[PDB]
Parts: C-alpha cells; structure tokens; sequence
C-alpha cells in the first residue's frame, strides 16, 4: 500500500519591488489519466501572502487546511495577522513535525515584507527554507528554474545593463516559461493561474494552455 | 483494509441542467469471480446527496452506516440546518485521509453527487484522500473508457440537459459492458434533483454483437 | 543510473544555413572530478560532428568503432558520407547490443555535402533515430536543456546569432546540474568554415 | 556540501559553500551553512538541509533559555553537549547531520564537532560534507598555529574553493566567519568563480 | 469446505461437508460445520477452524445476553449483524466464511452472507467453501423460485454431493438443517444416501 | 501513444499521434509513427519505439524481397505471419504492438500483433497508452462499411480522444487511408494542439557571452 | 586500499605508489612492487582486484614486448595506453572483467612526457597529474593547488614529499613506504623510497 | 478463456467464449477460439494466446505434411499426439491448455485433453480455461450417455453460457461447432441467442 | 578500529588505548582520549559504537561518582565491573542496546589490581591481560608468550611497547600514538604516550 501519489503540477513565484506573482498550472493528474483540468495550486493566505503547492494532492489539500488553522489561531492570541516571514518560519516547523512520515508537497509562499517589498520563500519536502527573488517548484522545477536564472538573475551575460524587475514585464515571463513548460513537460497544461500580489491587494490572471 | 476483498467496478457521473446523474452496475467481484450479482453501490445521503462508492465493498457498508447515522443525528436537532453535498465531500476526504495516513484506509472510489442552493455538485474522493470537483466524473477502468466520452460531449456542449446526461450515461455504461472484464450488465441509475434523489434500475445497456461475424 | 556515472551534456542546434554542436568538458567518476577537458563530440568528416553522452567508457568505443566503420564506408564507396546516411549507421550500430547496449545518446550535427542543408538529430541507447528542425538535447541536464532550448531558439538565425543561443542555452543548463560543465566547447558549422570556441563557464 | 573550521592564535575561522543538490539537480547556489545561535556562537551545516536547520535552530532557543535562568552565556562544551544529547534520542532513525560549534566562552576558543551518529570531538581544525577530503588537503597544507588573520582568511578561502572545485556537490560562494574574543565577525563571501579568475 | 443455505416459505435449509483437512492430511473426516447461535438461528462455518468458532461462540454469548434483556425471539438479521460486527473489525487477523441463516416471527426465514471482508448480503441462497467454485454453475441452473421444504433439502444434498466430488478440501458426510417456525430438525446424509452421479465413461 | 485503425467499405483507414516522450518529457513532438511495409501494406507501432523501427524495417525488406521473387501483390496474412512468427520466437523481449492494415487480392485486412507474437484480425483496433481512449470512440460509434470520409472522421475522432486524455500522447494526427485503388499517406491530417505565441523576446545579442578560446577554420 | 600517483613535468613524469600488500587486517608485505616496466620508457601502475591486476598487468606488458620483438621499434606512449584500454573495454561486458584501476607513464621522444588515468571501466583520460584509491580524495586537493605546469623535477619531488606526508596524518589506511620512479628521454629511473 | 468439447455417434461438437483480457481490460471481445487442425479436425485454445497459436500453427503444418504423405484422412489421435509432444516438450515455457477434437473414419469423434503440463487423456467430454471451474458440478449432473448432436449443442451452449457469468475473463458471444462425417458446421450465439438463467432475486 | 589493551600486575594494573577519532577514511583526532575516570583507582577504557561509547562511559560514571558522595567511600573495582555489567546486559534486550567493548581497571586496598573484561554482549570475565580491536589479534600472542604473573612495572611497559610495535608493522590501520596508564595503591598515574 502507498501513501503517496505524483500529482503533477508546477508552481513559479517572482518576488518584485512592489509586488510578488505566484503562477501555476490547472491540471491534476495521475499515471497517464488527467484528473481534473480546473486544478490551481494558488491559495491566498493573507491579504499580502500567497502559498503555492505542488506534489501529492492529498497533502497539499490538508496541509492547506492546516495553515489556513493555524493562521486563524495566530490572529486569536497575537491580535494581529500573521506576517510573510512568520508564515514561513511557520510553515518550516510544521512540514518538520512530520519528518517521518514527510508531506510529498513542495510549497512557495510568496507576498510582501514589513517594509513592502516583495518576498518568495522556497520550500523542501520535509521543511528545509530559505528566501530567494524568484523560485520554480513541481515537476517542470528543472525546466524554468535556469531560463528564470537567465532571463531574471541575469547570469552568463557579459553586456546586460541589469534592468529592474518591473511588474509588467515580469507578467510576460511567468507567461513565457510556462508556454515553454507546456510544451515538454506532461504534467503541465490546460490552464495558467497568476496571483498578483501588491499593495492594493491579490488579483488573479487566468491564461490558458495547452491541452495535449 | 490493505488487501480488498469483493470491490465493486466503476461508477459514472455527470452534472446537467438542474442536477447530477450517478450510475454504477451492481456486481461484487471476488477477484475474477461475479459472486454478488444484486447489491447496490449507491446510497443516497440524505434529500440533496447521493454516493457512488467503487472498490472494496465492506468498506462501502462501513461508510454507509458512518454516514447514515451522522445524518440521522443532524436531524434529531432540527435547527434548519443541514450537510450540503460540498460538505459531506469535505468530511470523506478527510475521513480518507486519516486513515490513509494511519497506514490502514478504506480500499474506496467516491462519487459524491448533490445538488443544493441551485448548483449542481459533483465531488471525488479517493482512497488517499485525493479529492477534487468536475462537470463528468469515472472511477476504476471508467477513467480510461468513459471519461474520454463523457469529456468529448463536454466541450462542445458545457450545460446538458437531464435526459441528454442520462443518455450519455447509458451509452457509457454500454461501452464499460464491452471492455471491462470486471463488469455485469446490471447496473442502477441516480438522479438528484429538485425533488429530490431518485434511483432506478435494475437496467441493461443494448449491446450489439455485429463485429463477432467479421 | 549507470548513464549518470561521468556526466556530460551534449546539445546541437540548426541554424539558418549553420548548425552548432556543443558539449561540457568535466570528465569525473561520480561526485569527484577528473579531467576538465574530455572530448565528447568528435568529427565525422568536415561539415559532420558526433557528440556523445553517458558512460565515458562507452562514449570513447562508440566513437571509435563508427569511425572504425565511417573508413571502411569512405573507402568502398569514395565519397563523402551524408549525415542522414550516418545516422542510419549509428543507429545500426547502437541496435546490435538490444540486449547488451552501449550507455551513450548520441547527437548528430552537420551539413549536407553538397547541399548544404542543416541536419540535427539524436538517437537512444539502443539506436532510435529521431530527427528535429530545432534543438536535440542529450546528458544528464536535459530537462534544463529542454526548458533553454524551447524559448530561445528562432527559426533563421545566422552563425553569430546562433552561436550565442546555444551557448546561452548550455552555460545556463550546466549550471543547474552538479556533475555537469567545467567548461563549455562550442563548435558552429558553417557551409566554408568551422569556428570552435571554448565558453568561459564556472569550474564547480 | 563543504565547511571547514580550525582555531589559531587569534580566534576560530569558519568557512563554507552555498549549495544545495536534489539528487544531480543544484537545489540551490545560495544557501547559509552558518547559522548564528549567539553573537559568541556560530554553528555549521552539512547533511539533512531540514535535519540541520531545525536541530541548530532547536539549539539556539536552548542556548537562549539557558542565558536567561543562569543570567550568563553558555560554553561551547555545554552547547555542543546539549545538542549531542538532542540527537542522541533519534539515533538510528534517519537523522543526517554534520555540525561544528564554535565560540569564545571562559577557557578561549572551541571548536566541536557533532554528528548525528554519535560523535562529539574537540579539536584545531575539522571538516564536514561530501568535500571535506579535498579542504583537509589544503588545509592542513597551510596550517600553522602562528598564522596571521590575514593568512588565516586565505587559508579558509583557498581551502574551500578547491574543494568546491574537486567535488560536484560543493560551489556557489564562499562565506568566511570569525569567531574573537569580542564575537564573531563576518569576514566576507566571495563568490567561487571570481576565486577561480584570481587563482589562476 | 462446502456450506450451503437456501431458503423456503416456511423457513431455511442448511448443508455443509464434514471435512476438515491440514494440508493433504484429513483430520477430522465427520466434522460439524453447522453451528447453532440460537434456538432458530444456525450458521455454516468456513475458513479457518480456529477462527470461526471463536467468532461464533462469541456471537452466541453476545446474542444469548441480548435475547434475554430484550425478552423475545432475536432477528436473524441481529445475529447477522454481531457477526459481521467481528469479521469486518478483525479482517486482517481472521479467516471466516459465515453464512448466517435462521427463522424470525419477524421477517421468517432468512440466509445471510457474510464473505472474509467482513461485509452482509441477504440472499435466497448462498454458497461458501473451497468447494463452492465448482457448483456455481449447478445452483445458478437448477434453483427455482417457489421451492418447498422438501426441494431444498434435495437442492442443498445435490449441490454438496456435486462439490464433494471435484474438490479435495470437501468430503466425508453431508449435515443438514431444516429451520421452521415449529424448530431446527437435522439430517446427516452417509456413503449410500448420497447423491450419486454417473461417472463419464468410455 | 495512440494508433488506431478501421476497415470502411473498401480499404483501411490508419491513423496515429506524433509525440514521443522520454519517460515524463517530450522528446520528439512530431514523429512518425505509421511505416510503411509495402505498396499496399502500412503499419501503426507502439510500445518500445527502438524495436518497433527495426521489426518493422526488416520485414518491409522481407516482404520486398519476396514480392519481387514472386512477382505479385504482397498479401497482409505474409506480413503477419512474418511479424508474428518473429515477435514470438524472441519470447516478448521485443517490445513492439503494431496494428497491421492493408489491401490486398483477398481485400482489406486489419490486424493487431501484440510483443509476445498474438495476433487478432479485428475491424477496428487500438494500441498504445490511449488506447483504452480510443476505443471508447469505437465502441460508441464504429459502423460496418463506412465511407471514406466518414472512417477519417471516426479514427480522427479516437486518436483525439486518445491525445487529449493520455498524458503519453499529444501532438498531431496522422492519417493513412488505404484502398483498392489508392494510397493516400496524410501527415499530418488535423492539428489539434498549437505552441503559443510569444509574450515577449528573448534574443541573445552578440558579445553577450564570453569566450576564452576561439579558433576558425577554413573548409574547401 | 593501494594508492597511486603521477606528476606530469615538462620533460619527464613522476610516479609513485605505495608498497603494501595486505590480506584481512594484516600487511603481508612491506615492499611489493604495483609498477610494471612496459617498454624502456613506459611504465604501467596497477591497483585493484586481488588477482586481476597481475594478470591484466602482465597480459598487456606482453603484448607490447611482443610488439617491439617484431617490428624493431617500441610502441608509443599513446599508443600503449590505448592498447591497453581496448582490451580493458572488451572484457567489461564478457565473462570475466578484470577489475582494475591504473596510471600510464610514458615518455615519448616526439611528444615527451604523458600521463594517462584509466578507471576500471575503461574510460581513459589524458592529464598533468592523477592519483587512485582511497588517498586520492586527500591528494588531489594538494596537487591542484601547489601544481604548476613548469614544475622542475627537484619541486615536483617535493610536491610528491607533501601529498605522501597528508597521507600519513590523515589517512586511516597505513601506507609507510612509497616506491618512486621518474621517467624523461634517458628511461626510467629509480628514486630513492619515500619511508615514515 | 472457457472451453468446451463433447461427443455423440456422428461426431463432436464444441465450443468456447470469445474474450481476450490483459488484466481487467478486454483487448479482444469477439476471439475466435476454435481452431482447424484440419478437415475434421478442430481444437480449443486456452492459456496464453501466443502459446496456443504457435503450437496450433505447429501442428495444423506436421499434420497436413504427414497426412499428405500418407495419402489418407489424419487420425484424431495423431493430431493430438503432435500437441501433446510439443506440451510435454515446452511445458516450462508455454502456458496452453488445448482440447484436440475431431472426427476420422477409423475411431469416429472423439475427444482429447491436453493440459499444461503436457499430459493426454480422452474423454466423452472435456473442459477447460478459467472460467470452467464454475462448471463442473453442472456438467457432471447434466451430462448424460446417448446425447445427440442436437442436444451436444444445447448442452455445451448451456455450459458455456453459465461460465460466463460467473467469470471475468469469459464472455461475449459463444462459438460452436459439430464435427461430422459430413463435415465442420460452425455457428455462433450473440445476446438474445445466449442461454439465460433468472438471477435469484427477492 | 579502535584498540584497547590492559596489563594487570602484583601490584598495578597497567592500561593503554589509541587516541585515533576517525570519521570514513580520514582520522578527525590524533589525541583523542578513550580512558574514563570512574573514581581514584578505576580506570574504564570504552570503544565501540560511535555514540553509544560515551552515553555509556558517562551513565555508569556519573553513578558510580554518586555513590561515593551518599556513602562516603568508593566502590570498588569488582562492585564497579559488576555493576556495569548488569546495566549493559540490561539495555541488551532493550529499545537502545550499547554496542560497546569495555576493560575496566581498578586498584582495590584489600585485594590489589584488577582487570576487567567485557564484550558487548555484557560478558565479564577477570584476567591478567586482555585486548580490544582488531589489533587484539596480533597482540594477544605477544602477551602470552611474555607474560608472567610477577611481571614488574618497567617490564610491563617494555611488554606493552612490544605489543603496540607489533601493530606498527603488522596491522593495516593508522594508530601512531597510544594512551598509556597504570593504577596502583597512589590512584591512577599518566604515563608518557607512546608515540611512532
Ligand atoms: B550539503 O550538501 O550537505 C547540504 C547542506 C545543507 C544545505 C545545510 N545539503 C544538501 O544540499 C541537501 C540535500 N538534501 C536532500 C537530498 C534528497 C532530496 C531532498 C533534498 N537535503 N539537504
Ligand atoms: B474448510 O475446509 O474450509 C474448513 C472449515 C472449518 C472446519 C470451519 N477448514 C479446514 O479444513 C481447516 C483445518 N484447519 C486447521 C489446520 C491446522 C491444523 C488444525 C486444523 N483450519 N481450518
Ligand atoms: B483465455 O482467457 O484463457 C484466453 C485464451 C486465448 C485467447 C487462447 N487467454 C487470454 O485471455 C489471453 C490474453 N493474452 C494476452 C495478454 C497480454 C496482451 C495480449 C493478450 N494472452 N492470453
């Protein structure tokens, strides 16, 4: 008998200056068979928080529930809501507390900072964190996480002036990588979901794809 | 329950204009053997749900009770209040998920079908606890065979009309009667409406043998 | 995996009227590192180059049993041998051990003599011929590959603009894997020219 | 992963890699092996990414607890101690860690390493991770008692970047600790291939 | 093991082999398979010896003491449900085949079926047993709607003889058990009572 | 992988998708899956895609080889009987189920050969691992002597049915319609699944990567 | 565990390796000879199997003595190595696959000094200094960083003194002896052992 | 896979299902099991598909050598002497369990068993495949001496057709055929042709 | 491996162990210290499993220091050895077993110098002289041919160095400086570490 099962699924998150998007794809599946082709593995936390989830869907529709708890948990004793950064070190102990028996979930949470700049923390199975600028989880990881390295980290470019990150032109390229991710990788298709996560509060962006 | 004893094959589901239809053949395999050829794999909630339960068939009965009495007990108050078919799905698939994660589950396939407050709801849940929505649903070797079907009448029509989702679903349970070896010709069909949930049957499919003289 | 031992990367990419052929250089046992300057694509005459990745012993035999085979060919039936002839050859050559297989994919690049026409292809362990009209990835990265290849190729891109998408698709590939790069060798077929370039990588 | 650390005259040098590895896959290129229980402790990583983060992090708020009832800061014996005995109760269970506690407490400089085995050493000069055989090459090479901070922070840089070199699970950059009487210091973070240009 | 129950108007019939087999060894060549839970309330055994007479001389103490609080006749479908109570919770350390079958003022005669799962099916009739493989076809051919107290007894002898033949695991005797309203009346069917068929030969 | 076939009023309608994946990546997103064994003989193949090349090209030349012996129209029974006998005598090791159809003096004959060398002469076949997608299509709407165009429709519509809901096979449609009279190789028939447009560029300006060494080499 | 080692120079190589022969926990033998004299300026380094490496090491030595014997002239550096990796490669996959790793040293006259590193699946590999077994890990790091393509016999010697001292302090094997031999365009020569 | 042969004066009379499953999915609903040996002689196949073709076009070309130079009708006993050397022979690597029946001048119809282990046995009647274990108490109290080719029909359909419902791996239409002196007559029997038995329901 | 060795004479007990920590092929330590002071005259030399070793070391010598401050006087080296033999072959059907070898050495009063054996299995056995390791092998030899019961101090250690060079040139693993003490009726003395 086996607990687990590979859902697919693939979820990017770029951190700007003013804004944070978390993209992923729609489609649920198992083996060869397609689920569901209405699937995102987007949730809003907070109002400036957005987690994303790839992996085994079992864990990722409890281990969601869970933080939505513990969330509401938070603000019944602090009083406030609970911060980005409070909801990552969060997050970190509870995929630790089942070290033996592990969530096959592979979480990035992105929002925005105390100061208002945007912040993504990746996340390993059993709890391991840390916060990058950008960041590319599921089973199309390997496929984007290098062109995002290309295209926003701009490396193994000896002329490149290093233009900021703007909020549109980010929009063009979690567009472009998951066109690309469609296109190679099985478990992505159908549907791209988008999360725009800024100061006036969490828009959604629903791009389609491919089918096959 | 790590090895199912008699299961049950797969169960169809399609959401129309108005409702959710359910069907699912009434047979209890032993392995390779139709030892049960008259039980029923789908229970009907309460007014506005319905299930369809495929796999393991004590685990189903199981199931039956568990649920029979947490409605039975949700009456007995009689505040108004009462489990809308989105919140019967909510409460399997963390049933499944804890016993998937006591190493020890329940060897099941749900279909959960309702229709309350105007929307028509269409709920799956796994033996892992895997759960999702969608307008056609097939467990088993109905994911393979019907849901191509079903999903292929889907896309060009988006809303159906409740005798065209209960002709679709006999022209799948036809093609189930052709190719799944763990299948019987008997099969019952739930309706849920406004009025309520309806199940009919015993039924059988029009099977045509033209090609055994080819 | 036994194709995962040594490492190594292999890419060709079509060109206007140009291929381009190129391949990392770290040549390791495992996790540790040996030599930063092994050979993994080998010419098959003039404008036809050979890169081959998987296991390093197994990328040195079958290099030389096809030019073992590519002279005997040349020789018989004087003449240039065209690069879907050579494929055919490979291919032949991979299938006689079905059971028994060489740990190498091999990638084909190069012009057609006489024609000129770019031709890219790949083929399995066990010689499955598969030829492309963009990019053919093999090695250890070809996921990242994958993801590199598919959006920054263009359809008719010149020697100069060529050589700079293969290299920015191998440079950003290698770095993503850990027993892949030190060192990046880049070689652009032209129809009256050959330019080899070594890229400037990270030795990690 | 790649750490070393050894104590000369003037305090204790701690260095480490940046990289995390799924398998071939480079997880990461940017991740802090060091993490600071105090500003008189520091503590290295190498293993169970999950494994050392949680158990060094553990140790932290022990150390912390423990400031606040005895009104003083712990020794480097006690907290390697501590978390020793953390580790000990899960032995045999999955547990991957490799790490070195280093500090100024009341007897000078300490260096101990702690695995999830078992071991708890002192020592002048250890090395944990997948490249610690290359670093111990170098470093022992160079090694002197008398070695000046400026000699001392070559040493520590030279030492991991050829180990980062020789082994494919070590790169990204290089961060370089000090650990004095007053408290460590960060001395740098030089990333590896811009070590490559200037030794060569 | 071959165990068999139909049903009648009146009330049911019961059947069962007598032998008891470890490995190729006979054991026990006159064993009693049909237990009786109550007065009018029998049940045929099968799997594993151990295992259902645990199980059957629990129901029987759990029905006995619910018989008696409640002061009147228990329902065939109460005993049913106690043992299907036990098979389902302890299914992955037992092995037991019951098939439950008695008479109730209620709903009269009545056979239930409780298969190794642990699950609980009302029939007309039912066969369990190693044996039961070989006589599937027979039953599903020859039994008949409207069948008296004195065909079933002659359905239930021809199916056992028929499954005492092919399988190994079934031989010996054939028990049977007659439950009515008026009580339990049993039968054991030797070597020239048994049905006999003609051989196949050349 | 989706290959399907059907026997219409009078001829053979092939048909395949053209994708081919590396385990969970596409590796080849227009590849050809129907070969061609002969004039009036073509076939679907499935399974391990190195054997079915091979299989299928050393009976193509064995058929070739017999036919000009002979000098007639190869028959479809000859080309089973090679596939089958071969496929058999290598004990299943050969992973390759190809579905066998063509025309011939005795008329059209379709057939499927499975890796441990059964064969069945059916009028409508499916393999690969939408195939189960496929035949749903033909359980639900196949009918005995179709027209030409409306056994297209019907093998378009299974391996539709097959890339859309197989995550093992995706790209085009490849049709092969054989007659008594014609043989009509249609790559591809319908192109259901389009890359889209690019949201922006990407392009590597020159000097944009640096090099160490460099050296040209003039070719006659 | 066996080590071997080799230091590429400008005119001449350097090898070395340890002289123990051990069986279980104990060491047999205190000064056992791993180097085999191919020709007059190729040497053959071999560790590994029990009883693969002087069957595999003296099979090959053979075949190029036989090839000088009848052709007047030796075979080259190269050439030798090559030969030797054919026939390490054929066996891979046959019924009986010597396991062995080894160091070619060679010095030809047109082509002066070279080194070749060969693992036992036969994947040969041209370089400026190599080394093999367990106190590799800890030498190579040394070499890398201390070694420089010019190097002078007298510093590549010392360079030799510093791997082998490592060895001593860090290593958990005991390895007391180290047999040390140069070869350049005069053959080979002897140099004195290296003893802790 | 449920294969069926039994024999009268004249000759014999077969019959079998016509599914081919790989698991629980049906790659073949409407296979044809029955298979000429020869003129007279036919031959059910069950097992492995590849097994019983192989050895079937084996055979069907030993047989029609030997018979042309022989000059005469072959014997039904020759024909399953050639299946059984190659059974016996490749018994650890095929899987087949084939039932030779025919008729010839000398013996007239008769029937032979050949099961996987190479063995060859004749009977009045034989059965085999998976789904034959459900039918063996049927045919052992139906079968009865003096059957006429019209009633080997009826009762082979009959057997097959309760097989079927009872077993996974058998279904779909049922194909019969009488081997005479006068000939082969094939038929088959789809839906509405196919013996139906009530299911016992309350 | 780790090696430990005891030589118990008319009036002492004489007790030494490598100091070598050592992680896969590299040694950690070069002095590291394997001795445990149970009390003024009790010695415990511990080797084995790499965390069992000193969780082990620590429980029986925290108790055996707890006892002589509720008491006021010492246990003695029979008590001590009896007493941690039952606490190991208690724990030896438990969750967590010890996989620890152990000599103990002791001085009592009334009855002289002992020596203590236990395997890990919590077997005690007293001799005059006794060995752990794999280095136990090549040295138990020597030991028997060499000594006699009225053994003296300075013999006892020309003895030991007998048995340690043994190992210098017989045994495959590093162990270059040893841990040498004795116990007699002034408690336990440190001896020079005998080093090569
Ligand atoms: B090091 O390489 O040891 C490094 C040290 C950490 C970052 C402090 N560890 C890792 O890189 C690492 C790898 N992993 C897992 C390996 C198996 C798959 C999941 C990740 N965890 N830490
Ligand atoms: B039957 O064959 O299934 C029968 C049913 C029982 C009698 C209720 N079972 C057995 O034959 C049988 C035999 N045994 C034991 C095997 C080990 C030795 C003691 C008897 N258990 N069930
Ligand atoms: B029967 O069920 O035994 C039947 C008899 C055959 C048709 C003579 N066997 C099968 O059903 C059967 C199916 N297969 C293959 C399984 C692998 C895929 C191709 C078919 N082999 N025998």
């Amino acid at each position: 008998f086996s607990p687990y099962a590979f859902n697919g699924g693939t979820v990017l998150a770029i951190a700007g200056e003013d804004f944070s998007i978390v993209a992923s794809d729609t489609r649920l599946s198992e083996g060869f068979s397609i689920h569901t082709r209405d699937s995102p593995k987007c949730y809003k936390l907070t109002d400036k928080t957005v987690i994303g989830c790839s992996g085994f869907h079992g864990d990722c529709l409890t281990l969601t529930k869970i933080i939505e708890a513990r969330l509401k948990m938070y603000k019944h004793s602090n009083n406030k809501a609970m911060t980005t950064g409070a909801i990552a070190a969060m997050l970190s102990t509870i995929l630790y507390s089942r070290r033996f028996f592990p969530y096959y979930v592979y979480n990035i949470i992105g929002g925005l900072d105390e100061e208002g700049k945007g912040a993504v923390y990746s996340f390993d199975p059993v709890g391991s964190y840390q916060r990058d600028s950008f960041k590319a989880g599921g089973s199309a990881s390997a496929m984007l996480q290098p062109l995002l390295d290309n295209q926003v980290g701009f490396k193994n470019m000896q002329n490149v002036e290093h233009v900021p990150l703007t909020l549109d032109r980010a929009m063009r390229l979690v567009k472009d990588v998951f066109i690309s991710a469609a296109e190679r990788d099985v478990y992505t298709g159908d549907a791209l979901r988008i999360c725009i996560v800024t100061k006036e509060g969490i828009r959604e962006e629903t791009v389609p794809l491919r089918k096959d | 329950t790590q090895n199912p004893m008699v299961t049950g094959t797969s169960v169809l589901g399609v959401k129309f204009d108005g409702g959710v239809v359910i069907a699912a053949d009434m047979l209890g395999s032993y392995g390779s053997l139709a030892r049960f050829r008259n039980i029923s794999r789908i229970m009907r909630v309460n007014d506005s749900t319905m299930l369809g339960a495929s796999g393991d068939y004590a685990d189903f009965q199981y199931l039956k009770q568990v649920l029979g009495q947490m409605v039975i007990d949700e009456e007995l108050l009689g505040d108004g209040h009462s489990y809308s078919p989105r919140a019967i799905h909510s409460w399997l698939t963390r049933a499944m998920y804890s016993r998937r994660s006591k190493m020890n589950p329940l060897w099941n396939t749900m279909v959960i079908g309702g229709y309350a407050d105007g929307e028509s709801f269409l709920g799956y849940v796994d033996m892992l606890g895997v759960a999702y929505e969608a307008p056609s649903l097939a467990t088993g070797y109905g994911a393979y065979l019907a849901q191509p079907l079903l999903r292929e009448v889907l896309e060009k029509q988006p809303v159906l009309s409740q005798t065209e989702a209960r002709e679709l679903v006999e022209r799948c349970m036809r093609v189930l009667y052709y190719r799944d070896a763990r299948s019987y010709n008997r099969f019952q069909i739930a309706t849920v409406t406004e009025k309520g949930v309806e199940i009919e049957g015993p039924l059988s499919a029009q099977t045509n043998w033209d090609i055994a003289h080819m | 995996s036994i194709m995962s031992y040594n490492g190594g990367a292999v890419m060709a990419m079509k060109g206007k009227n140009c291929v381009a052929i190129a391949a990392d250089r770290r040549f390791g046992i495992q996790a540790q590192m040996v030599t930063t300057d092994f050979q993994k694509i080998f010419p098959m005459g003039d404008r036809l180059y050979i890169g081959l990745a998987g296991l390093a012993t197994d990328v040195q035999t079958v290099a030389q049993r096809l030019k073992f085979r590519l002279n005997l060919y040349e020789l018989k039936e004087g003449r240039q041998i065209k690069p879907y002839t050579l494929m055919s050859m490979v291919a032949n050559l991979l299938y006689e051990k079905r059971f028994g297989p060489y740990y190498t994919e091999p990638v084909i690049a190069g012009l057609d003599p006489k024609t000129f026409k770019p031709f890219i292809c790949s083929l399995d362990l066990i010689g499955c011929p598969m030829v492309t009209d963009d990019f053919v990835v093999s090695g250890t990265c070809s996921e990242q590959m994958y993801g590199m290849c598919e959006s920054l190729w263009e359809p008719n891109m010149d020697p100069e603009h060529l050589f700079e998408t293969i290299s920015q698709a191998m440079l950003n590939a290698v770095d993503r894997d850990a027993v892949s790069g030190m060192g990046v060798i880049v070689h652009v077929i032209e129809k009256d020219k050959i330019t080899t370039r070594t890229l400037k990588a990270r030795m990690d | 992963t790649t750490t070393l650390a050894f104590k000369f005259l003037h305090g204790v040098i701690v260095a480490a890699d940046s990289r995390a590895t799924a398998g071939a896959y480079i997880a990461s290129q940017t991740v802090k092996k060091v993490i600071e229980i105090n500003p008189y402790l520091l503590g290295t990583m190498a293993g169970g990414a999950a494994d050392c983060s949680f158990w060094e992090r553990l140790l932290a708020r022990q150390c912390r607890i423990y400031e606040l009832r005895n009104k003083e800061r712990i020794s480097v014996a006690a907290a390697s101690k501590l978390l020793a005995n953390m580790v000990y109760q899960y032995k045999g269970m999955g547990l991957s860690m490799g790490t070195m506690i280093c500090g100024w407490d009341k007897r000078g400089p300490g260096l101990y390493y702690v695995d999830s085995e078992g071991n708890r050493i002192s020592g002048t000069a250890f090395s944990v991770g997948s490249g610690s055989v290359y670093a111990y090459g170098v470093m022992d090479r160079g090694y002197s008692y008398d070695l000046k901070v400026e000699e001392a922070y070559d040493l520590a840089r030279r030492a991991i970047y050829q180990a980062t070199y020789r082994d494919a699970y070590s790169g990204g950059a290089v961060n370089l600790y000090h650990v004095r009487e007053d408290g460590w210091i960060r001395v740098s973070s030089d990333n590896v291939a811009d070590l490559h240009d200037k030794y060569s | 093991t071959t165990i068999m129950a139909v049903q009648f108007n009146g009330g049911v019939v019961l059947g069962a082999d007598s032998r008891t087999t470890t490995g190729s060894y006979i054991a026990n060549r006159v064993t009693d398979k049909l237990t009786p839970i109550h007065d009018h309330i029998f049940c045929c055994r099968s799997g594993s010896a151990a295992d259902t007479q645990a199980v059957a001389d629990a129901v029987t103490y759990q029905l006995g003491f619910h018989s008696i609080e409640l002061n009147e006749p228990p329902l065939v479908h109460t005993a049913a449900s106690l043992f299907k109570e036990m098979c389902y919770r302890y299914r992955e350390d037992l092995m037991a085949g019951i098939i439950i079958a008695g008479w109730d003022p209620q709903e009269g005669g009545q056979v239930y079926s409780v298969p190794m799962g642990g699950m609980m099916v009302r029939q007309s009739f039912a066969i369990g047993g190693s044996g039961s493989s070989y006589i599937y076809g027979y039953v599903d051919a020859t039994y008949r709607e409207g069948m008296t107290k004195d065909e079933c007894l002659q359905f239930t002898a021809n199916a056992l003889a028929l499954a005492m033949e092919r399988d190994g695991s079934s031989g010996g005797v054939i028990r049977l058990a007659a439950i009515q309203e008026s009580g339990v009346e049993r039968q054991v069917l030797l070597g020239d009572q048994i049905p006999k068929f003609t051989i196949a030969t050349l | 992988t989706t290959i399907a076939g059907v026997v219409y009023k009078d001829g053979i309608v092939l048909g395949a998708d053209t994708r081919a994946t590396e385990g969970m990546v596409v590796a080849d997103k227009n590849c050809s899956k129907i070969h061609f064994i002969s004039p009036n003989i073509y076939c679907c193949g499935a399974g391990t895609a190195a054997d079915t090349d091979m299989t299928t090209q050393l009976i193509s030349s064995n058929l070739e080889l017999h036919s000009l012996t002979t000098g007639r129209l190869p028959r479809v029974v000859t080309a089973n009987r090679m596939l089958k006998q071969m496929l058999f005598r290598y004990q299943g090791y050969i992973g390759a189920a190809l579905v066998l159809g063509g025309v011939d003096v005795t008329g059209p004959h379709l057939y499927s050969i499975y890796p441990h060398g059964s064969t069945d002469k059916l009028p409508y076949v499916t393999m690969g691992s939408g195939s189960l997608a496929a035949m749903a299509v033909f359980e639900d709407k196949f009918r005995p002597d179709m027209e030409e165009e409306e056994a297209k429709k019907l093998v378009s519509e299974a391996i539709a049915a097959g890339i859309f809901n197989d995550l093992g096979s995706g790209s085009n449609i490849d049709l092969c319609v054989i007659s008594k009279s014609k043989l009509d190789f249609l790559r591809p028939f319908s192109v259901p699944n389009k890359k889209g447009t690019r949201l922006g560029r990407y392009r590597c300006e020159k000097g944009t990567t640096a090099v160490l060494t460099e050296k040209v080499t003039p070719l006659e | 565990m066996e080590y071997l080692i080799g230091i590429q120079g400008p005119d001449y190589v350097l090898v070395a390796s340890d002289r123990v022969a051990a069986s279980n926990i104990v060491q047999m033998k205190d000064d056992h000879d791993k180097m085999f004299k191919m020709s007059e300026k190729i040497l053959l380094l071999c560790v590994g199997e029990a009883g693969d490496t002087v069957q595999f090491a003296e099979y090959i030595q053979k075949n190029v003595q036989l090839y000088k014997m009848r052709n007047g002239y030796e075979l080259s550096p190269t050439a030798a190595a090559n030969f030797t990796r054919r026939n390490l490669a054929d066996c891979l996959r046959s019924r009986t696959p010597y396991h062995v790793n080894l160091l070619l040293a060679g010095y030809d006259e047109h082509e002066g000094p070279a080194l070749y590193y060969m693992d036992y699946l036969a994947a040969l590999a041209k370089a400026p200094f190599a080394a093999h077994g367990y106190g590799a890990f800890l030498t190579l790091s040394i070499l890398d960083r201390y070694y420089t393509p010019t190097i002078s016999r007298e510093r590549a010697v010392e360079l030799l003194r510093k791997c082998l001292e490592e060895l001593q302090k860090r290593f958990i094997l005991n390895l007391p002896t180290f047999s040390v031999r140069v070869i350049d365009k005069d053959g080979i020569h002897n140099l004195e052992n290296i003893a802790f």
